């Protein structure tokens, strides 16, 4: 209810909980959280640049490639990077109203 | 003593094209078809 513009509106209630009656040794009681945050795309668009830094002058490559790694592997795992930080992005910010305008397949533009 | 202005060996060469650009995605999804319904728990027939 107070930080309800940190949520994903179209998961309209986003919370599991499980209860154990058994603590840890030591004080009376505990938690432990897990978010699937889409703020995730935080690190991955970090690796992603630091990636691509390297990868646009080669440095370091001669190492995998010497192990008998091929370079369209880099370019299959950087791509698949660029479009799971796309699917973080899809989802982030996504309203829970659908877009309209975003079609270039139709058969008429005139009015 | 010239030496001919001698070139380097061997380069990131292969990258003077590279950026690289980005894919696309866009999800987006189609409507179920809630059309078939009819309400039963009335009278269309023994009202008259």
């Amino acid at each position: 209810n107070k930080n309800s513009s940190y949520f994903v509106e179209w998961i309209p209630n986003n919370v599991k909980t499980a209860v154990c009656d058994i603590p840890p040794r030591g004080l009376k009681m505990s938690a432990t959280f897990i978010g699937n945050s889409t703020a995730i795309q935080e690190l991955f668009k970090r690796i992603s640049e630091q990636f691509t830094a390297m990868f646009r002058r080669k440095a370091f490559l001669h190492w995998y490639t010497g192990e008998g790694m091929d370079e369209m592997e880099f370019t299959e795992a950087e791509s698949n990077m660029n479009d799971l930080v796309s699917e973080y992005q899809q989802y982030q910010d996504a309203t829970a109203d659908e877009q309209g305008e975003f079609e270039e397949e139709g058969e008429e533009d005139e009015a | 003593p010239d030496l001919k202005n001698v070139k380097s060996k061997i380069g990131s060469t292969e990258n003077l094209k590279h950026q690289p650009g980005g894919g696309k995605v866009q999800i987006i999804n189609k409507k179920l078809d809630l059309s078939n319904v009819q309400s039963k728990c009335g009278s269309k027939d023994n009202i008259k």
